[PDB]
RNA sequence: AGAUGGUAAGGGCCCACGGUGGAUGCCUCGGCACCCGAGCCGAUGAAGGACGUGGCUACCUGCGAUAAGCCAGGGGG
RNA sequence: GGGGGGAACCUGGGGAACUGAAACAUCUCAGUACCCAGAGGAGAGGAAAGAGAAAUCGACUCCCUGAGUAGCGGCGAGCGA
RNA sequence: CUGUUGGGAAGCAGCGCCAGAGAGGGUGAAAGCCCCGUAGGCGAAAGGUGGGGGGAUAGGUGAGGGUACCCGAGUACCCCGUGGUUCGUGGAGCCAUGGGGGAAUCUGGGCGGACCACCGCCUAAGGCUAAGUACUCCGGGUGACCGAUAGCGCACCAGUACCGUGAGGGAAAGGUGAAAAGAACCCCGGGAGGGGAGUGAAAUAGAGCCUGAAACCGUGGGCUUACAAGCAGUCACGGCCCCGAGGGGUUGUGGCGUGCCUAUUGAAGCAUGAGCCGGCGACUCACGGUCGUGGGCGAGCUUAAGCCGUUGAGGCGGAGGCGUAGGGAAACCGAGUCCGAACAGGGCGCAGCGGCCGCAAAGUCCGCGGCCGUGGACCCGAAACCGGGC
RNA sequence: GCUGGGGCUAGGAGUGAAAAGCUAACCGAGCCCGGAGAUAGCUGGUUCUCCCCGAAAUGACUUUAGGGUCAGCCUCAGGCG
RNA sequence: GGAUGACCCCAGGCGGUAGGGGAGCGUUCCCGAUGCCGAUGAAGGCCGACCCGCGAGGGCGGCUGGAGGUAAGGGAAGUGC
RNA sequence: ACCCGGUGAAAUUGAACUGGCCGUGAAGAUGCGGCCUACCCGUGGCAGGACGAAAAGACCCCGUGGAGCUUUACUGCAGCC
């Protein structure tokens, strides 16, 4: 039967148009209080995944 | 693309034959036999004989040299099976209708 | 051109692996698989592209993003495809969604937009949006932009 | 529904086959569960017998071998050669055997 | 003094011919799949059975004390 | 008139577990297996107190597509209009 | 049709013929013309069907104006408990309903995802309804389906023998020959069995029957062996025997030499497995994905279900899918966009060869191959768990 | 007390002067058929030939430790040079 | 060198488990085939000190067997113990 | 038990042309080294060896294996309030 998208990818993650895969920083969902201005601002960018780790979640999102 | 190369390879070789009408044939295998040797065609060379006329198809099926077909299936296993192409004008016409 | 001559070009039909078949095929006994463990049993590992023996997964350390989406679902909302100047090259006179849709540059049940990419020819463009650049040069090469609603 | 027979007891048939090809002969016997006919005088074997009542001294018998039935050819009594059969209707209409190369009945 | 061959109770290898056994090839009354067709039976006692039934009849088939069958129409020769 | 039978198919009334979740309870397996009742050559459904945004369509069924979309989800495994 | 070889002609040879029929099966071997068929035609008194054609019958059919009589009740509706839906308590509507409460008759009511307004859609609480759909006990047709360890469990007297109290389990077992011509009679023997005779093209086709492998048992022959130390061979030489400057068989002496497989750091290993032989026996298929590859077309590529045709003929079908633009949670803007006060900085994006012609290419479709996902997913193996029965 | 015949109670159930005894020759949960090809990160087994190359037994993390994910190390195709 | 995988010449590499890759052999079936081989003997079996091939194998001969078999080139798998 | 006539099993079995010592070897050798010893084949007997046979160790550990049992483990259900 056909693929599935996962789910939780989908959610939290984009392909970029060359195929790149991009998600937002980890570490600033709470114990914020003692982070520096210099972590909470660059922890709120997007990056771009490691190529093994970002193969992988490319071919659970079969559809995008 | 397959079809008119199939039919291009037998007019490359001089075996594709296009006939206007055929004479006597009503029917009869030895109406069209006779005709066939008239055409050319004594039978020593296989033969898709492709046209709408039911009545020279009939008259044809028979042979063991003769493979027979109305237009409409006019396909490339038959024509590469074969070693003569003999068409209508009619089936000519659609052939090439078919390739456009 | 005959039957016994129909062959299909070298490598366009190539031979399987065919493995657990002898010693010389150098694919016997284990198959290729190596020695034991799971993946060499029949129905092997779990799903390599998300599992990785136990530890939280790459993908599920990673914060969710944006609106995901409520029941009753998707909120119906005009749609808006863009087909630049350069792609509206080909036509001479008039230009409508029904027409692009034709050529196979615009997707039924979207939108019209007409984008900058590329030169204005002064067409009469008829369409749901133009970027400012794509009225500008249609308005500059004489084309005529006309707006839907 | 029934075999069917192009030959039957006793006709006269030319056996057209086998060691006794040439041979003519009438029909003895037809058996259609075998598909064969008896020809008198065709296909001969010699049977041994014990002694019994039935043969005192004992020793061999002949007995006439069944023949495939396609092996066998109806003679036509008109013209006289070995014949295909054709069917014909008559008035009655009853329809009947006769010769294909001339059109006799056969019976 | 010295030295070297013919022994085969039996055994081993090879060759020939057999026995056992039933592979292999060929074969096909049978099976399998798909497609088409067709699709209800029963108190007017079904499905499915028991026991019977032949001049001689173990079984199978058929049939039911009218018992490998009774009457009539059609087919066939 | 009913009763009983029929290989699958069908509707309705009931309805698991292994397993998957690399443990497991919600979840999955699955309204599946299976029991029961009923129908029939099919059964069910069917002529809008519908759909859902089109100023629209127009009973029901069944196939393709829409779409692994929208969503649902210890937002896990997965499930899925 | 004839000739010919042959047990047999359908083989080979000579000369013919049919064909809307050269599908296929038989006949003593290999047959268009011998048989059964095949193409093309024909056919029902009786029973069944009859969705097609015809006929009948039931049944159907008006407009203003007024009246406010009727328009499905323990129902709607609200609350509580649940189920259904993609919806797992969620902002949770809708459909259904076990408990409680409980209307109205169009100025009535339900619905458009809490709720409210507005704007629309629809008429609940009675019933029926062909067809297009599913299945295959049954009949037929057809296989890049099996061919007796296969294919159904059963080609054969099988759901049998047999096993089990029972539910229930559940086999093995096909082939003489063209034809029985199935071997009269004699001989040995109680018989079985054999030897002659006879049949047959053939009888090591003789019924314990086609072929008749291998393990296994034997008779006969060649070479060899009773002072010798062995994973059984191998290299050398010599002897003997055989077929005929060579080969084959055998093996006295000399040299060398730790079975196979598995698992292991490491096995001849005193670690696993295997008595031997034959046969069966394990990486596939569908659908999606990802790369590679052979082609087709290329800012485009491609059709699905279906419909027409065919009866091993293909065509139509553009709904839809992928691609042609990205960026952003989104509104939204767009060769840009997001963050930002920024025209700052940054993230993620944007930009063929030759001579208008050819050539290559994005991309996409089909084939092929590797690997991935979902399925039992390379085969075999639990202890267990659950349902219904005995 | 023993015993014949005729009966009743069964599977998380019976029955038990109690041994987890017995419930059709193996009962800490009977047997048959079914879910079913349960699952088995374990053991076993995996079948023609030739040619080129040719590892690992480490690191990180892991209800992980004889299982995995990534990296290291092998190999193929294309590119660079 | 010759132009192209025609073959000659010079040089170098060629131990190998897991494993990657390449090239082939053979089995069943389809097209090729209304053809071709076949009772002057099919398949299959038993021999062979012979021929070709690195090999898997393929030829050729004799015996058995008695009715089938199937090429060059391709296609597809229940394909090798 | 033994001998003669009659009938005639079994587990097990890679194959076997199957000696001793001292060594060696995956650490207990008929099978390797060196030596020693030994003509070929049985019958009745003995059990030291062939890590003899049988039983995929029951102890032990391992498997995010199973089951029976317990409780102030967790969660639920019957029952009762
Ligand atoms: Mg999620
Ligand atoms: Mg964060
Ligand atoms: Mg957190
Ligand atoms: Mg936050
Ligand atoms: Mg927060
Ligand atoms: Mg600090
Ligand atoms: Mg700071
Ligand atoms: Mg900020
Ligand atoms: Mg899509
Ligand atoms: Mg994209
Ligand atoms: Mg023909
Ligand atoms: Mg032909
Ligand atoms: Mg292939
Ligand atoms: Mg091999
Ligand atoms: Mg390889
Ligand atoms: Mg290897
Ligand atoms: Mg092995
Ligand atoms: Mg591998
Ligand atoms: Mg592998
Ligand atoms: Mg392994
Ligand atoms: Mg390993
Ligand atoms: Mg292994
Ligand atoms: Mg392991
Ligand atoms: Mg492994
Ligand atoms: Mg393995
Ligand atoms: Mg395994
Ligand atoms: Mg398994
Ligand atoms: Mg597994
Ligand atoms: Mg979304
Ligand atoms: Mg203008
Ligand atoms: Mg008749
Ligand atoms: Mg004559
Ligand atoms: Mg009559
Ligand atoms: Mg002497
Ligand atoms: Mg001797
Ligand atoms: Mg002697
Ligand atoms: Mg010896
Ligand atoms: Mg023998
Ligand atoms: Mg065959
Ligand atoms: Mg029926
Ligand atoms: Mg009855
Ligand atoms: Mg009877
Ligand atoms: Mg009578
Ligand atoms: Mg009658
Ligand atoms: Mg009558
Ligand atoms: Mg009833
Ligand atoms: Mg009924
Ligand atoms: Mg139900
Ligand atoms: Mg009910
Ligand atoms: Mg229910
Ligand atoms: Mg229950
Ligand atoms: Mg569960
Ligand atoms: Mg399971
Ligand atoms: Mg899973
Ligand atoms: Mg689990
Ligand atoms: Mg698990
Ligand atoms: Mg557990
Ligand atoms: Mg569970
Ligand atoms: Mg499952
Ligand atoms: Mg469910
Ligand atoms: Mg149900
Ligand atoms: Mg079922
Ligand atoms: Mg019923
Ligand atoms: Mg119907
Ligand atoms: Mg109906
Ligand atoms: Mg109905
Ligand atoms: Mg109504
Ligand atoms: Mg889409
Ligand atoms: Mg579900
Ligand atoms: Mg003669
Ligand atoms: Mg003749
Ligand atoms: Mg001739
Ligand atoms: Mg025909
Ligand atoms: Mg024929
Ligand atoms: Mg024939
Ligand atoms: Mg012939
Ligand atoms: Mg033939
Ligand atoms: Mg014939
Ligand atoms: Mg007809
Ligand atoms: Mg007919
Ligand atoms: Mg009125
Ligand atoms: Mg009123
Ligand atoms: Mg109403
Ligand atoms: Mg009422
Ligand atoms: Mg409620
Ligand atoms: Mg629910
Ligand atoms: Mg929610
Ligand atoms: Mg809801
Ligand atoms: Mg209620
Ligand atoms: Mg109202
Ligand atoms: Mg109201
Ligand atoms: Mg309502
Ligand atoms: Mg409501
Ligand atoms: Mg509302
Ligand atoms: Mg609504
Ligand atoms: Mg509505
Ligand atoms: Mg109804
Ligand atoms: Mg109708
Ligand atoms: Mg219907
Ligand atoms: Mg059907
Ligand atoms: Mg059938
Ligand atoms: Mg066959
Ligand atoms: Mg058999
Ligand atoms: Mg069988
Ligand atoms: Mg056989
Ligand atoms: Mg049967
Ligand atoms: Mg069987
Ligand atoms: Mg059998
Ligand atoms: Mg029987
Ligand atoms: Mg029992
Ligand atoms: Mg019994
Ligand atoms: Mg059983
Ligand atoms: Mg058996
Ligand atoms: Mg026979
Ligand atoms: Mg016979
Ligand atoms: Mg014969
Ligand atoms: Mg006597
Ligand atoms: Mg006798
Ligand atoms: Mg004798
Ligand atoms: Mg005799
Ligand atoms: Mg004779
Ligand atoms: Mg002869
Ligand atoms: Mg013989
Ligand atoms: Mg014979
Ligand atoms: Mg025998
Ligand atoms: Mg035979
Ligand atoms: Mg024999
Ligand atoms: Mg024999
Ligand atoms: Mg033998
Ligand atoms: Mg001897
Ligand atoms: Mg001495
Ligand atoms: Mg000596
Ligand atoms: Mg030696
Ligand atoms: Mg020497
Ligand atoms: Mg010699
Ligand atoms: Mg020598
Ligand atoms: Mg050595
Ligand atoms: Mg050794
Ligand atoms: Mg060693
Ligand atoms: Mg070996
Ligand atoms: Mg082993
Ligand atoms: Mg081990
Ligand atoms: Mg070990
Ligand atoms: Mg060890
Ligand atoms: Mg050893
Ligand atoms: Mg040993
Ligand atoms: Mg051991
Ligand atoms: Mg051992
Ligand atoms: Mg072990
Ligand atoms: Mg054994
Ligand atoms: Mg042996
Ligand atoms: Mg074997
Ligand atoms: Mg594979
Ligand atoms: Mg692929
Ligand atoms: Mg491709
Ligand atoms: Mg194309
Ligand atoms: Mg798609
Ligand atoms: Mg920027
Ligand atoms: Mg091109
Ligand atoms: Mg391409
Ligand atoms: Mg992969
Ligand atoms: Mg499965
Ligand atoms: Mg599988
Ligand atoms: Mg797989
Ligand atoms: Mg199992
Ligand atoms: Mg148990
Ligand atoms: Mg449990
Ligand atoms: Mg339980
Ligand atoms: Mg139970
Ligand atoms: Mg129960
Ligand atoms: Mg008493
Ligand atoms: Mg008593
Ligand atoms: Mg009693
Ligand atoms: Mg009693
Ligand atoms: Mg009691
Ligand atoms: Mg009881
Ligand atoms: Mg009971
Ligand atoms: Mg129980
Ligand atoms: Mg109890
Ligand atoms: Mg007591
Ligand atoms: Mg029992
Ligand atoms: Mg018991
Ligand atoms: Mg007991
Ligand atoms: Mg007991
Ligand atoms: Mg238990
Ligand atoms: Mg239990
Ligand atoms: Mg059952
Ligand atoms: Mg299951
Ligand atoms: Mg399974
Ligand atoms: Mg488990
Ligand atoms: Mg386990
Ligand atoms: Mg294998
Ligand atoms: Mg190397
Ligand atoms: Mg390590
Ligand atoms: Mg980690
Ligand atoms: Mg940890
Ligand atoms: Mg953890
Ligand atoms: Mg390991
Ligand atoms: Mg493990
Ligand atoms: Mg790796
Ligand atoms: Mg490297
Ligand atoms: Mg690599
Ligand atoms: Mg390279
Ligand atoms: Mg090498
Ligand atoms: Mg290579
Ligand atoms: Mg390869
Ligand atoms: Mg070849
Ligand atoms: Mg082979
Ligand atoms: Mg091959
Ligand atoms: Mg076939
Ligand atoms: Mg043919
Ligand atoms: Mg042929
Ligand atoms: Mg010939
Ligand atoms: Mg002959
Ligand atoms: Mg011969
Ligand atoms: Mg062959
Ligand atoms: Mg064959
Ligand atoms: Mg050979
Ligand atoms: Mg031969
Ligand atoms: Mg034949
Ligand atoms: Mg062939
Ligand atoms: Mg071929
Ligand atoms: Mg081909
Ligand atoms: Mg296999
Ligand atoms: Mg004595
Ligand atoms: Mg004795
Ligand atoms: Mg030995
Ligand atoms: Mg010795
Ligand atoms: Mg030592
Ligand atoms: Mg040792
Ligand atoms: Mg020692
Ligand atoms: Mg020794
Ligand atoms: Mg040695
Ligand atoms: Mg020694
Ligand atoms: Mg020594
Ligand atoms: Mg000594
Ligand atoms: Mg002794
Ligand atoms: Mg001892
Ligand atoms: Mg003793
Ligand atoms: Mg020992
Ligand atoms: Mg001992
Ligand atoms: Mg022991
Ligand atoms: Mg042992
Ligand atoms: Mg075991
Ligand atoms: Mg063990
Ligand atoms: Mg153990
Ligand atoms: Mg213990
Ligand atoms: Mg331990
Ligand atoms: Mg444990
Ligand atoms: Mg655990
Ligand atoms: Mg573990
Ligand atoms: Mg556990
Ligand atoms: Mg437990
Ligand atoms: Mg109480
Ligand atoms: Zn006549």
């Amino acid at each position: 039967p056909k693929m599935k998208t996962h789910k939780g990818a989908k959610k939290r993650v984009k392909i970029t148009a060359s195929g790149k895969v991009v998600a937002m920083k980890t570490g600033k969902r709470h114990l914020n209080w003692q982070k520096s201005g210099k972590e909470i601002r660059q922890k709120g960018r997007k990056f771009v995944l490691a190529k093994p780790e970002a193969e992988r979640i490319k071919l659970l999102l079969p559809y995008e | 693309k397959g079809l008119a190369m199939a039919v291009a390879d037998r007019a490359r070789e001089g075996k594709l034959l296009l006939v206007e009408a055929f004479a006597g044939v009503n029917g009869k295998t030895k109406e069209f036999l006779a005709w066939a040797k008239e055409a050319g065609l004594d039978g020593s060379e296989s033969v898709l004989l492709v046209t709408g006329n039911e009545l020279v198809r009939r008259a044809a099926r028979n042979l063991p040299w003769v493979v027979t077909l109305a237009p409409e299936g006019l396909n490339v296993y038959d024509i590469v099976r074969t070693e003569r192409l003999v068409m209508d004008l009619d089936a000519w016409e659609v052939f090439q209708n078919r390739i456009g | 051109m005959k039957l016994s001559d129909l062959r299909p070009n070298p490598g366009a039909n190539k031979r399987r692996k065919r493995v657990g078949r002898g010693p010389g095929s150098g694919h016997g006994k284990t198959a290729t698989r190596g020695h034991k463990g799971q993946k060499s049993r029949s129905g092997g590992l779990k799903d390599p592209r998300r599992f990785e023996g136990g530890r939280s997964t790459t993908l599920m350390r990673l914060p969710k993003r944006g609106m995901q989406g409520q029941v009753p679902g998707e909120i119906k909302r005009p749609r808006y495809q863009g087909v630049n100047l350069k792609d509206l090259a080909r036509f001479e006179g008039e230009v409508t969604p029904e027409l692009l849709v034709r050529a196979g540059l615009l997707k039924k049940g979207y939108r019209l937009k007409i984008l900058g990419e590329g030169e204005a020819k002064p067409l009469k463009v008829v369409a749901h949006a133009f970027s400012k650049s794509a009225l500008e040069k249609l308005k500059a090469a004489g084309g005529e932009p006309v707006l839907l609603e | 529904m029934r075999v069917k027979m192009h030959v039957k007891k006793g006709d006269t048939v030319l056996v057209a086959s086998g060691k006794y090809k040439g041979r003519v002969g009438k029909v003895k016997e037809v058996l259609p569960k075998k598909y064969a006919v008896i020809v008198e005088g065709v296909n001969i074997v010699k049977k041994a017998v014990r002694v019994s009542p039935k043969y005192p001294q004992g020793g061999f018998i002949e007995k006439e071998a069944p023949l495939h039935a396609s092996k066998v050819r109806p003679i036509c009594p008109a013209c006289g050669k070995p014949t295909r059969v054709r069917k014909k209707f008559l008035e009655n209409g009853k329809k009947i055997r006769v010769c294909a190369k001339c059109g006799g009945a056969l019976d």
